[PDB]
């Protein structure tokens, strides 16, 4: 079986092609202590108090390549217990990553890891095809960035692809700001995974944030509580809605940037006047920060109102969609028909690194 | 703290053969001599958690021993209906509260050595009775590890 | 052998690694004449009535050392009749020792008692090992003082450690006061053993305060006798259970401060919040003052009212608890693999009495 | 004359607007007995041993609205005696204050206390106003809590300001540790009050910290002595800039957060690029835990060593610094100009205790 | 331990208009045919302490009273260089050791029924001579209570 590893900026996910879902899910992040050599993963996170933690990848972009070595090495031994080199890789990318870094990537499979083939696909690419569409347009929104990617007859369109540095990671952030606000104070590093926890359970997306707010005013049916690992119950109000609002809103964060539906619909508007129509009638939401209830209906309701009247409007909110990029990626390395499509340790020794652009794009 | 008990080779290979190349499903280690930890019972592959739990036992209600297990459950992550078969590796400290004051200090202050020796292991567990041993109570320990 | 010494604020006890007891156990005080130049232990204790005595150990810290090199010296050749520098040393301190004072005492075993060997073990963590565990929280009760001491992975966690300075010889000194109110006068010093001996022989701790109370007033079931030395019959009554519940209220000696319940329960929630878990499931008694009958139910009892609900509380109250903390360093001490783990008089002359805190910690 | 209350987590400031001082400065707790219905402030605080205290005011937000109602009839009546519905009231708030406590804070001054007039001021806005600054970067640490507080143009950046929940209490309970440690113990409420005096009598900031501890060990020349109510003389020695030290290494404590150096580098950090330069040229102490000799120039090379190279630095320790916020407050309502700027009850009874954000902000 | 001895509703009111209008620096209460704490004199919000010490005392060196006041000083927060004009209220149990030891009796065991009634006084002073009860004396007391 092909081994599938979605590179995310916070999140490793992998697994074994053919499966339904990831076998290890895990934070992508690298720790070294501040004063073994490093830690990674959970492991890391749990010992985050005493270790300095880094992210090798910002924003879907490997800045860190040492350190992403680690991460490989950690989920190919540690998380799936394998020897990669008996296993064909199957790689996922953010779009826009440099071609060098497609290129350094490669270069690491096959020379560092001994891999005998391996395949890159793009993120957003694969959540599409999933969807079983070829064309449309992706919000892809992960733990660290979110995008849009628009994607014609299955290839994606560089130029009108926007990128917004606000997603889960941000939230969490966020939400820990205003529950200190209603007088709950989460300041350690584990407590912000429970804040994470409150977020991923508890918040969801309003169709009307303004008159959310108003009915959160006038009554207590909008509160739900949580039970914090102490024993200790809290309740939360308006801090449920309020915290993906700043998706819509990303000056809730202080960030002079569009939402995620103005960035939806600034990016079609980049796209040929021929194809948008296309691209309306085909938004995918993919990650897991589109997970929030409401946020489909919110999007359809937001991007209607920003579209031209005539225009079909369709928000595409698969069940599956926290996984969805690597779901596509395990289905299409489990195909026996795939196999060709590799590239093979051979063909990397004859043409070099260069050869993931011909064989992947 | 620590007793300077050493340990061998055959429990750092044997790690490995269970960690890397998944040729086991758990490893007992016994301190052999009060001077090395060493391997006691290896089990295939396919052995179930409650045979762990006769094995680590099987030397009377006075015994200590380790334990190490690849412990394999379903995770279902929030949002998806899609359930995902996970694996972590834990190692068990067992000493029983019926063992000697004597083998409690021994098997207690060797623990860090095994722990240092067996580098990737996710979760630590500390049992003296079953309660705390039992696959709910280690399952519930190595789900908390588990990122949201 | 290894000699062990546990320092006790109250009470020495020393002895032979490998043996079962410790061999001597005697007080750790040192007299001088009012008006040999000083005396020590029990010797000291016979001659109080022409003695100042001083304890060397307040509340588990030494503050005079040249007392407390007369209490070694008094261990080593008068009660061991050893000579020291032939035997590795292992000592025992308490939590919170400050570095200076551990120095100072790696620096007297080896240039005053050239010791060729010696060891520096924490009382409390010691005692947790004994157990079995290397997680847990230690209420450690001696004759001088009372700790609260969290463990985790074998490490004592300095900032959730709290101190109560309450313990066995308050205790005496209170069923001493109480006793006098019943009638009974106990005025000497040597009164005061037999005092001593009334409470560890007859008290207990209730289960229910105010049900034990009520009983002891509607009924004689509660009453005990104690034969005097000049062959004195007395009856104690209530006596027998206030004088521990001191423990858990310290208001009955005019103190503002917790109980030892409050005080371990506090002592946990100054951790994080993924180990108290642990630490209410692995709660260890040790030391004289945790030997009174009830203790240990009464301990569950009160710590399960604190915690929450969903919390699984377990105190464990070995019966050689009274000792556990010597027994601990006993056996570790008698292990051929420990040698290694020694302080030699070699590695001290070369880097300082600051070598104990790379050896030992 | 109006009055002005500055709300302080541990301390209530109150007094007249054009006073050079406050009138009033006391705890502000709540005390009831455990088992007057209840007292307030140094009452409160003389009564500890038998009463439950509680502090209305947590890390500067009000928490118990029914205790904070007691300060204020006592800060009115009993501090400064005087009938609050005949005086314009000044109140001052900490940064990120929830709009809901701003808002139930003007409807009990208007409806409970009937003043005729009633303003809520920032309290870093006033310290920094108070320096003749519009633009600057506050660092607010009172009792209870530590600010670092962006100010552009008389603008708070709620994005960018941080809060440390340490400060002077925390620092205060950790002197007790630590000389707890030397051998004094101090275990009562009452004692506590005695290092609080110590500490704010003796203590200081060291320059370089490793450098102070050298000097501490080799000689006794920093060494300090405090002679106690009971007119026992005691030393103070490394204690004296290890407790302040807690400030920059929250490690002291326990605490997995940045020191108030970095946290300071950090608020500035999350401002636009183009105000840095001017935060960095206008960084302004405020509180009494700011007050230790030594801290201005320590914060100025923790910032330097922080801040790129080209920046200049500057630390304002303004000498009236302990009661700036207040003092601001009293010159500002004294003005004969600023009477146009108080809300009036007749505006309150139009609009509502939103008013308060349209007329103070 | 009380004598029974009732507080006047005047004692009361006097209170009021001192502490919370400030009409009055001061009063002396005495206690009335061994029956009722009462108002014997009241001084004006500008009387100084001295007249205080003198009306305390005018009644004779064996004679006890009661005395409140509103007393102010000047207090200097460390580190600052601003003082701040500080007003306590103090309650005074003036019994001179010239004093009967009836009279003494009555009015220390009817201390505490004027302490009930009069709710918010920040210290009480127990004086038998000037030595305790001088300006020096009081503000000593006083300042103990300054929250640092």
């Amino acid at each position: 079986a092909a081994l599938v590893v979605d590179n995310g900026s916070g999140m490793c996910k992998a697994g074994f092609a053919g499966d339904d879902a990831p076998r290890a899910v895990f934070p992508s992040i690298v720790g070294r202590p501040r004063h073994k050599d490093s830690y990674v993963g959970d492991e890391a996170q749990s010992k985050r108090g005493i270790l300095t933690l880094k992210y090798p990848i910002e924003h879907g972009i490997v800045t860190n390549w040492d350190d992403m070595e680690k991460i490989w090495h950690h989920t190919f031994y540690n998380e799936l217990r394998v020897a990669p080199e008996e296993h064909p890789v199957l790689l996922t990318e953010a779009p826009l990553n440099p071609k060098a870094n497609r290129e350094k990537m490669t270069q690491i499979m096959f020379e560092t890891f001994n891999t005998p083939a391996m395949y890159v696909a793009i993120q957003a690419v694969l959540s599409l095809y999933a969807s079983g569409r070829t064309t449309g347009i992706v919000l892809d929104s992960g733990d660290g960035v979110s995008h849009t990617v628009p994607i014609y007859e299955g290839y994606a369109l560089p130029h009108a692809i926007l990128r917004l540095d606000l997603a889960g990671r941000d939230l969490t952030d966020y939400l820990m700001k205003i529950l200190t606000e209603r007088g709950y104070s989460f300041t350690t590093t584990a407590e912000r995974e429970i804040v994470r926890d409150i977020k991923e359970k508890l918040c969801y997306v309003a169709l009307d944030f303004e008159q959310e707010m108003a009915t959160a005013a006038s009554s207590s049916s909008l509160e739900k509580s949580y039970e914090l690992p102490d024993g200790q119950v809290i309740t939360i109000g308006n801090e449920r809605f309020r915290c993906p609002e700043a998706l819509f809103q990303p000056s809730f964060l202080g960030m002079e940037a569009c939402g995620i539906h103005e960035t939806t619909y600034n990016s079609i508007m980049k796209c040929d006047v021929d194809i948008r129509k296309d691209l309306y009638a085909n938004t995918v939401l993919s990650g897991g920060t589109t997970m929030y209830p409401g946020i489909a209906d919110r999007m359809q309701k937001e991007i209607t109102a920003l579209a031209p009247s005539t225009m079909k409007i369709k928000i595409i909110a698969p069940p599956e969609r926290k996984y969805s990029v690597w779901i596509g990626g395990s289905i299409l390395a489990s195909l026996s028909t795939f196999q060709q499509m590799w590239i093979s340790k051979q063909e990397y020794d004859e043409s070099g690194p260069s050869i993931v652009h011909r064989k992947c794009f | 703290m620590a007793s300077g008990v050493t340990v061998s080779d055959v429990c750092k290979t044997t790690y490995e053969e269970i960690k890397k190349d998944k040729k086991h499903r758990y490893v007992i280690f016994y301190i052999r001599d009060e001077k090395q930890i060493d391997v006691e019972t290896v089990a295939d592959r396919n052995a179930e958690y409650d045979q762990f739990l006769e094995d680590i036992q099987k030397c009377g209600p006075g015994e200590c021993r380790y334990g190490l297990f690849d412990f394999e459950y379903m995770h279902q992550c929030q949002g998806t209906s899609e359930s995902s078969k996970k694996q972590k590796l834990f190692l068990m400290s067992w000493c029983p509260d019926t063992a000697k004051v004597k083998k409690k200090m021994l098997y207690s202050s060797s623990f860090d050595a095994l722990k240092k020796s067996l580098v990737g292991v996710q979760k630590y567990i500390q049992a003296t009775d079953l309660s705390e041993a039992s696959r709910e109570a280690v399952e519930e320990k190595l789900r908390a590890t588990d990122r949201q």
